[PDB]
């Protein structure tokens, strides 16, 4: 299946494979940077045609930038 | 991965809104776009003493009832002069959430 | 166990079921849900005395370990045991579509 | 479902495993001498089986909890009744500490690890059958022992060599002692009963496992392996299995399939940890904590109630704390 | 993965797995296990933000509703996943028993 970052992976060397999308999050705090990079599986998107946890999550008060990307290894921004 | 967009699709319906600054489309239906491409667009006609609206996705790139959007990637719709031969047409564009809901005139 | 109609009928202290409603729109900010607009979610809270519907051994141990030194913080806390599905109807284009969202529904809570 | 004992045709296999030594001692007294020393008085099995083939015994090593890695000389008086290929695999354990195999005529050493093999060494010496003289023939020729052992007919044997100073500062033997430094791990036959409905599917596989004891005397939750694997040969199948494990008392289940393919559906009244190489293979399901019923019967046309049918066959076990499952192809 | 090899080596706050070594019979009374005198326990411990190892989709509802609601004080708590067992050289009368104890430490610690 697809090639993500894991970065909470250590066994596979942060290399997390997933047959859905690679889940990077960026989340902006007032002293420090929190990177959340994970795999998300087909079941786990609901709904498929426009899952909410990879859709759009920009809130106010944190600038956070919630991202799904599709090719290998490409959660990295 | 960019994903659809989410506007009302509410087909043909008859609404009691003109003569206002902006109105909200009454519309119970908040629909994800079937095709990423496509966006927000509402149309209203007044027919003498009959407003009918609706308010669907559109693809731009292509023409719906043999119209073009000028501004299909502003984020707020906005109700502009179109002209057919004795019906008050009307058609805006817009990208945001939802952003059809609510129209400005 | 600490199910719905234990949690919800005679009023406890340790861990249960607390009511709890959610909005798909006014709480959670989801715009895109039809039918239905609501549901009760439900979660666990209440912290956990030692022999208390006990998850595993290691649990049973923590929870004695407490009892001898409560002063440690290293004890089982409230968690959802059994889940159940949820129903919700979403319009894709003129078309309308329903689908369940397992695992949404907590009907009981452990200590773990 | 009549009710027969479990044969070799069962397609469900349980066996109960152990750890026992007949019988040895213990010492932090080799601090001061300059090798350590370890006897291993093996004793001819209860099986009538081996006749002609000599057996192969392993050996595992582990620096003790207190210890990371283990330098000291580890001399392994090894005693045996009859020839036997001896396997070393250690862990943890630095190179160039010397591991003489003082061996009977006909045994020898072999290296898994062949590293040390540049200093091991196969030694033929005469030693006595008894414990007692053989522990006296160690301080003749070291003039200590950091620990002894006696054990039976098997085929590993976990020594974790390090001098724990819980011990005494000299070795005497007694039958009663025991501790987890040293020990050896056997496997026993467990019989079982149970009936088979349908034979080996191609497509969905269905079988009851019922436990009853783990083979435990204290009050807690204990560990049971599940073992499943192709009938015969290495090659890998593809097959779905759905599998309902019934036990009386609270124990966690431990899954190992090796060498399938495919979907794997556990269906259990236990909590339940799958090893690493299973879940990868097979698309196993996430069990649900469900009381099932009681009666095979009962538990029978429970799952013919969810679908899960043909049942491919039922079986009981009394006690145990291993199970295992071979498909037929 | 939440496990020994990330939380250990790094100053986490959320869930993880935490060190606890116990003596069992200072610590828990229990003369019933003669050896070891003490073992690593590990325990969970941590709050739990928003989609981290959310394992159901209740965890992660329940995690976007707290992050909406910051005073509903209905977050997921921290919870193991996967033990693994430990053995012990029990005490039965007069014969020491060798049993591999299940559930007794933890080694991946979950948000649900």
């Amino acid at each position: 299946a697809l090639q993500c970052f894991c970065h909470l992976c250590t066994k596979d060397n942060f290399t997390c494979v997933t047959d859905g999308l690679c889940f990077v999050s960026v989340t902006e705090t007032t002293d420090k940077v929190i990177h959340n990079s994970m795999c998300i599986a087909e079941i786990d998107l609901i709904p498929r045609d426009r899952p909410f946890v990879c859709a759009p999550s920009s809130k106010t008060g944190s600038v956070t930038t919630t991202y799904c990307c599709n090719q290998d290894h490409c959660n990295k921004i | 991965v960019k994903f659809p967009q989410l506007c009302k699709f509410c087909d043909v319906r008859f609404s009691t809104c003109d003569n206002q600054k902006s109105c909200m489309s009454n519309c119970s239906i908040t629909s994800i776009c079937e095709k990423p491409q496509e966006v927000c667009v509402a149309v209203w006609r007044k027919n003498d003493e009959n407003i009918t609206l609706e308010t669907v996705c559109h693809d731009p790139k292509l023409p719906y009832h043999d119209f073009i959007l000028e501004d299909a990637a502003s984020p707020k719709c906005i109700m502009k002069e179109k002209k057919k031969p004795g019906e008050t047409f009307f058609m805006c564009s817009c990208s945001s959430d939802e952003c059809n809901d609510n129209i400005i005139f | 166990a600490l199910d719905t109609n234990y949690c919800f009928r005679n009023l406890e202290e340790n861990c249960c079921v607390r009511p709890l409603y959610i909005d798909f729109r006014q709480d959670l900010g989801w715009k895109w849900v039809h039918e239905p607009k609501g549901y009760y979610a439900n979660f666990c809270s209440g912290p956990c005395p030692y022999l208390r519907s006990a998850d595993t051994t290691h649990s049973t141990v923590l929870g004695l370990y407490n009892t001898l030194n409560p002063e440690a913080s290293a004890s089982p806390c409230c968690v959802p045991q059994d889940l159940e599905p949820l129903t919700i109807l979403y319009y894709v284009g003129r078309t309308p579509k329903v689908e369940q969202l397992s695992n949404m529904v907590v009907k009981s809570c452990k200590c773990s | 479902c009549e009710l027969l004992p479990v044969g070799v045709g069962h397609p469900v296999q349980a066996m109960l495993k152990s750890f026992t030594a007949l019988s040895g001692c213990a010492s932090r007294g080799t601090t001061s001498h300059p090798q350590e020393v370890h006897i291993i008085n093996l004793r001819k099995g209860s099986a009538q089986g081996a006749r002609e083939k000599t057996a192969e015994v392993a050996l595992h090593l582990r620096p003790i909890q207190s210890l990371h890695v283990h330098q000291k000389p580890l001399v392994f008086i090894l005693n045996s009744p009859q020839p036997i290929l001896w396997k070393v695999r250690t862990e943890k354990l630095a190179p160039g500490v010397k591991r003489i195999f003082h061996v009977v005529e006909g045994s020898e050493v072999h290296f898994e690890v062949g590293n040390f093999s540049k200093s091991g060494e196969v030694k033929v010496e005469t030693l006595p059958h008894g414990n007692e003289h053989l522990l006296n023939w160690a301080h003749h020729r070291y003039t200590a022992v950091t620990s002894f052992s006696e054990l039976r007919m098997a085929h590993d044997i976990y020594i974790k060599v390090g001098e724990d100073p819980v011990f005494s500062e000299t070795c005497k033997i007694d039958n009663k002692f025991l501790s987890l430094n040293y020990l050896a791990s056997y496997i026993e036959p467990q019989p079982s009963t149970g009936c088979v409905l349908s034979g080996p599917d191609h497509e969905q596989e269905v079988h009851i496992i019922e436990l009853q004891a783990p083979n435990s005397s204290s009050a807690f939750q204990v560990d049971v392996i599940v073992d499943l694997r192709p009938l015969d040969g290495d090659i890998p199948l593809h097959r779905d299995v759905v599998l309902l494990l019934k036990g009386e008392k609270s124990v966690n289940w431990v899954i190992k399939a090796h060498k399938v393919m495919g979907k794997l559906e556990i269906m259990t009244s236990d909590t339940v940890s799958l090893s690493e190489d299973t879940e990868r293979l097979m698309q196993v399901s996430k069990t649900v904590k469900q009381k099932l019923p009681a009666g095979s019967q009962a538990l029978i046309q429970w799952a013919e109630e969810n679908g899960f049918n043909p049942v491919t066959s039922y079986t009981n076990t009394p006690v145990a704390n291993h199970f295992n499952l071979r498909l037929r192809e």
